[PDB]
């Protein structure tokens, strides 16, 4: 069996803007996702082995983010396509299920012995293939739910299945961006794999949540924690700086300044305090044992 | 460029993959397309003419691809037009008997949008198109 | 002097700083209405004089017809620049 | 509502900024015709949206038919606003 | 030059407008969130450079390693000033 | 809690030290390019986190995505702030 | 040399300073166990060496034995200086 | 004398202490408020001064205008360095 | 260093032995690992080529080890395939035979992931890979 590239060896820093790109693209990592996706990979494999007899092994690809055109351009025609919503996020999901894996798990559940893999024709899903479909993506739902628990309780409901892309209308746009995880599933000798793939927009929201690589806290001892850091804190100093007033001026001005200048300034009622720049008071001054003192007023609430 | 006018046939036993064959040439700019579904009706609409594109299934009943390529080829009014094939198992005796035959490119099933431009425009640069 | 006036048609902001100190903020939160504030600089010693944040003369506290003014006193210089910077 | 509407019955001027940096004059004199200059934001952030130079919301570009657009995406908020200040 | 280096060392700010646009405040209070608000200005023209306000220059939008960038192509020149200031 | 959000409005930087040594100025000026200076903690210990110059938690070196981070074990607490003091 | 040895005999204390980075209050607060902070200065980076608080040189992290250990590779230098000042 | 200058631009801390004594932890748990304890130092003798805790000369003390001083008397030398040590 | 996208054939009677072995090999970077149930589905495999090691059990249904190394140094396309031999137990009988028939290496069951790395090593090594 040719692999593509054994037929055709047989047969022979600075760049443009386009506002058409949605910049709002997360550099940073998003580790929580990748436990999450961890979690789901393993309660899945569980589950698979609960329903296929077999002990399936799952493998978690990197989580590649890139436009949703280029994700729909990377995807084998024909393909299972499911549509899940992700309550209370906005948006709808996507759960794809390749040909292959689909043949797979059919091949287990009838009693095939795997010796004779089923190649893809093309055809529609038959109405069984559909029962056993809808079985994989029940308990895939299940395990992802489950998995986003630990993190952000989010309810996962199926919504119809689709053949083909341009079916889907996830995003608004072809060029949003958008959020998917490959898996690659190996039962035996025979190797699947399914994707699951996310607006960024729906996750958007829930962007500093996902960042972090987070676990493992309490309520308690968190309390205590948080107590304790609250009281060593204050005890760090800070620099308090009072600005008398502000002058409106030009450099022309500022280079023609000689001792014996006078620049003329409203006279302030109030003398605002900054610290770093931020102001925090504002007070009157005035002189208490031989120094500048300031009369606290009111506090910046 | 190739012509965006040029005429595609597409054939196959199953409508399903004919159609997403089609929706796939329009999403490239190729909006000629007809959809044929067996060697026979293949054969049948080549000899209306105006073709400039072969898209075919290899295992089709009545006729299947490779008998498809060699009467298209054995026509001298239709030797010339390329053929691109599309199969579920790309054993290498078919692909040799097809090379034989004059298969212009070879597709195996599944396969992504990406994969059909990169042999359509192969295709292309081949036939100086 | 031509991209000098080019760049002089620019409006700046000139800032008058009173004077500086350092507290925790445990003494700020101590700091209520009519509480007492020392400054680190001394009672008639010039302001500084800041133009966007950044020291370029000192100055003294005079009163102009109704409103506070500030007399220039003296600049800076690489030598009063590092001075302070020591200082 | 009433005083809603009275200042409702006023045109504004809207001013939305690419980005903001800083940099000596000496540095301006030295760029010519194709010369590049870096923003301190990072590509793809929200841009700052202003209503007669007061920084009221954020917002991302789009082009809407043929012409550049805003998003609306967020408002200032103090403790944002209070950063942006302090930057 | 002693003047010019005496203002070198001064901080300032540099701000790059995306564009200019007028509407009505009951317009504005139509603006909800994903709401569209078209420019001035055609997609593609240089974008206004400002220093504390003022108009000195036009560039152009590059994105430099994973950061937005302004290329320098002219200087705002006074009868073009005139005219933007009447606008 | 009032005050907790007054005081939060406020910027602070947080610095983290590598280790502490005494040493004289004599090895000082001996010090050299490729010098070796050793440090009196023991290698893994965690780090001192310092808020303005005032520990107050103690951290442990890690590299995040390309960058190094400091992971929050244990606060100062009354008696190991002494420790180090007597130290 | 006279001073130099009378100063000498004088004991002093070496710090070592992993990086320094910028938050705000809030985020502080919002830091937990097992939290992650980014510093400013990039992975490898030599570390910055500092005599009671002052910057005079920077090192590179190195374990002795079973030590932490810095190795001297260059004095801080003024105009260095003065650009850190300046950050 | 340019490294001389370079390690002068470090701060330090002086310190001035009153008397040194020696006393049981019993009688420390017996002191209460109001209690006495006697110093080892005559009265009128010059006070030892200390610069991070090292002894480097000793002084008197006197009254400066509102605020408490040290009049500096006489500094240290080996024999005094021994003296002491001895002492 | 050897190259990452050689091709390795695992072959055994045991399915999670095989997938031991080819999470074994993914963890020491390479990816493209192929697996096979007996000596008669790994010498049809071999006859269709692109195989730069192997790793057999002596042990198999149809076909052991020792008759499939055989066969390999026999064919002139595969002799100087390198083939290394995992057995359950190490008699000096079977090593001696291995070894005259042209084993490139030999591991015993039970194995460290170690014993495996520095075995691979050896044998590329030995072959100037």
């Amino acid at each position: 069996i040719l692999s593509q590239a054994e037929i055709d060896a047989l047969l022979n820093d600075i760049r443009p803007y386009d506002p058409n790109t949605q910049r709002r693209v997360v550099r940073e990592r998003l580790q929580a996702l990748e436990i999450i996706n961890e979690r789901f990979a393993r309660q899945f494999r569980m589950g698979l082995f609960n329903l296929l007899r077999r002990s399936p092994d799952i493998t978690v690809g990197a989580i590649r983010i890139q436009p949703y055109h280029e994700f729909a351009r990377n995807l084998p025609v024909p393909t299972n396509l499911n549509l899940i919503h992700l309550k209370p996020l906005r948006g709808t999901g996507l759960v794809v299920f390749s040909p292959s894996l689909v043949f797979i798990a059919v091949d287990n559940l009838f009693g095939g012995d795997g010796r004779f893999p089923t190649k893809v024709e093309g055809r529609e899903f038959t109405h069984t293939e559909q029962r056993v479909i809808n079985r994989m993506l029940k308990l895939a739902l299940e395990g992802y739910s489950d998995a986003w628990k630990a993190i952000n309780p989010l309810e996962v409901e199926y919504v119809r299945s689709e053949m083909q892309v341009k079916f889907t209308n996830i995003t608004t746009s072809p060029n949003d961006i958008v959020v998917n995880t490959p898996f690659h599933v190996e039962i035996g000798n025979l190797t699947g794999e399914f994707n699951i793939c996310l607006p960024f927009s729906m996750i958007e929201p829930l962007r500093e949540l996902l960042v972090n690589p987070p676990l493992e806290n309490s309520r308690h001892e968190d309390q205590n924690w948080r107590d304790n850091l609250v009281r060593q804190v204050q005890h760090s100093e800070l620099e308090l700086v009072a600005n008398f007033a502000d002058i409106p001026l030009r450099l022309s001005q500022i280079l023609k300044l000689k001792p014996g200048d006078v620049l003329p300034i409203e006279k302030p009622d109030r003398i605002i305090a900054h610290v770093d720049g931020v102001p925090v008071l504002t007070s009157q001054y005035g002189t208490v044992n031989g120094q500048y003192a300031l009369r606290v007023e009111h506090l910046i609430n | 460029m190739a012509d965006k006018e040029l005429k595609f046939l597409v054939v196959d036993k199953f409508s399903t993959m004919r159609r997403i064959v089609r929706n796939l040439l329009k999403e490239l700019g190729f909006n000629n397309v007809e959809e044929a579904e067996d060697g026979v009706d293949a054969l049948n609409k080549l000899q209306a003419g105006g073709f400039g594109f072969i898209i075919s299934d290899w295992n089709m009943p009545n006729m299947d691809g490779l008998e498809l390529l060699k009467t298209i080829r054995a026509d001298s009014a239709m030797s010339a037009l390329p053929v691109l094939m599309v199969t579920a198992e790309a054993k290498k005796e078919n692909i040799i008997a097809a090379a034989q035959a004059g298969a212009s490119g070879w597709v195996v099933k599944p396969f992504t949008a990406a994969t059909l431009e990169e042999k359509l425009n192969k295709i292309f640069e081949k036939l100086g198109m | 002097m031509q991209d000098i006036d080019l760049i002089m048609d620019i409006p700046v902001k000139l800032t008058v700083e009173l004077g500086r100190t350092r507290m925790t903020i445990k003494e700020l939160l101590r700091l209520t209405q009519g509480s007492v504030v020392a400054l680190d600089g001394l009672a008639g010693e010039p302001l500084d004089i800041l133009i966007n944040g950044y020291l370029i003369a000192q100055g003294e506290v005079v009163v102009v017809a109704d409103k506070y003014g500030v007399r220039i006193t003296d600049i800076i210089t690489p030598s009063e620049r590092m001075r302070r910077l020591s200082r």
